[PDB]
């Protein structure tokens, strides 16, 4: 069993340093082969950083100019990242890997100056003129960090018809919402409430959609 | 360096049906060894990537008989027999040949189905955030497909562009649409400035945009 396991920060201040940890299990570092470091950005696309073979022996990829070192520990068979001078273009999924097709599970660490900040949850709700059965309705997510958060609604008991963007940022502060189609039937003659939850700060709001 | 292009970016692939995936290398692939060091990967939604392929043609230990990896030179390609539900994700192809390492974009494969036009429904900012002096008109296109889609915002008839922020969704599990919105951000004295607000969604679905638009004053 070759298994590798990612440690570290998520969360790195632009000007500072972005250390991880890549703890290797079952095989020997130090009789082995490569054991590089791959980020993988929002738009999908992988980049290869660097790696450091079984010798101690190093290589690095150019686009990381000298910003970069892989350092070692043979006594608990670890490699480590270091990458200095940091911005958003380092926001990534970090993966540690060996060169024989073994993957880490990987971390997302994100690059920011943003305090902890809940989400203000707004009403999203029609202004004139539902066309038949369904109707739309939604929630505003405004200007959290860090993420995740998570949508529901009637506490759950909604599923049928429900969407959640995936969030974006927006002046160094995520946003997004979720809809939810329902038929009018059943709106406004009962309830219809969103409810947001946002883990890093421990908020949890409801949020009834009104009409009008 | 060397470039990993793939061909196509979208695959629309139907479970039990097979697919078939394109690598182009901008460099032989074949070292000094006699080896050409082309891999392939999966990654699933969710998930690492995984290896599929080590050298051209072979298959790597923990992988089922149905994909096959063929190509030399400067083009790959990767074939499924039959493509079953596990095999829904991006497919990457890597160079291990030239210093430095380099992947390729990545195949999105995605499920087929008939053509569907988004529903298009438009939302005025609500009193509470114009208390804070904040304006948001949102936008959602809800559940369409392809996944190619365009908005475009109105004001008062005039084309909109600054301060639109958009969100597409990744395809549905269930029935297989893409959904996303779309957010112009105001404050509440640029809002006030202006009466109508228009949503204007185009598609490949019909020529005639799909246009959802309210006016401040009701």
């Amino acid at each position: 069993d070759v298994q590798l396991r990612e440690s570290g920060p998520d969360l790195v201040t632009p000007s500072q340093s972005l250390s991880l940890t890549c703890t290797v299990t079952g095989y020997s570092i130090t009789s082995g082969y490569s054991w590089h470091w791959n980020r993988q950005f929002p738009g999908n696309k992988l980049e290869w950083m660097g790696y450091i073979h079984y010798s101690g022996s190093t290589n690095y990829n150019p686009s990381l100019r000298g910003r970069i070192s892989i350092t070692r520990d043979t006594s608990k068979n670890q490699f480590f990242l270091q990458l200095n001078s940091v911005t958003t273009e380092d926001t990534a999924t970090y993966y540690c890997a060996r060169y024989g097709g073994y993957w880490g599970q990987g971390t997302s660490v994100t690059v920011s100056s943003a305090k902890t900040t809940p989400p203000s949850v707004y009403p999203l709700a029609p202004g004139g003129g539902a066309t038949n059965s369904m109707v739309t309705l939604g929630c505003l997510v405004k200007g959290y960090f860090p993420e995740p958060v998570t949508v529901t609604w009637n506490s759950g008991s909604l599923s049928g018809g429900v969407h959640t963007f995936p969030a974006v940022l927006q002046s160094d502060l995520y946003t997004l919402s979720s809809s939810v189609t329902v038929p009018s039937s059943t709106w406004p003659s009962e309830t219809v409430t969103c409810n947001v939850a946002h883990p890093a700060s421990s908020t949890k709001v409801d949020k009834k959609i009104v009409p009008r | 360096d060397v470039v990993m292009t793939q061909t196509p970016i979208t695959l629309s692939v139907t479970i039990g049906q097979p697919a078939s995936i394109s690598c182009k290398s901008s460099q032989s692939l074949l070292d000094s060894d006699g080896k050409t060091y082309l891999n392939w990967l999966l990654q699933r939604p969710g998930q690492s990537p995984k290896r599929l392929i080590y050298l051209v043609s072979k298959l790597d230990s923990r992988v089922p008989d149905r994909f096959t990896g063929s190509g030399a030179g400067t083009d790959f390609t990767l074939k499924i027999s039959r493509v079953e539900a596990e095999d829904l994700g991006i497919y990457y192809c890597w160079q291990g040949t030239h210093f430095p390492q380099t992947f390729g974009g990545g195949t999105k494969l995605e499920i087929k189905r008939a053509d569907a036009a988004p529903t298009v429904s438009i939302f005025p900012p609500s009193s509470e955030q114009l208390t804070s002096g904040g304006a948001s008109v949102v936008c959602f296109l809800n559940n369409f497909y392809p996944k190619d889609i365009n908005v475009k915002w109105k004001i008062d008839g005039s084309e909109r562009q600054n301060g639109v922020l958009n969100s597409e969704t990744d395809q549905d599990s269930k029935d297989s649409t893409y959904s996303m919105s779309s957010t112009l951000t105001l404050t509440k004295d640029e809002y006030e400035r202006h009466n109508t607000y228009t949503c204007e969604a185009t598609h490949k679905t019909s020529t005639s945009p799909i246009v959802k638009s309210f006016n401040r004053n009701e």
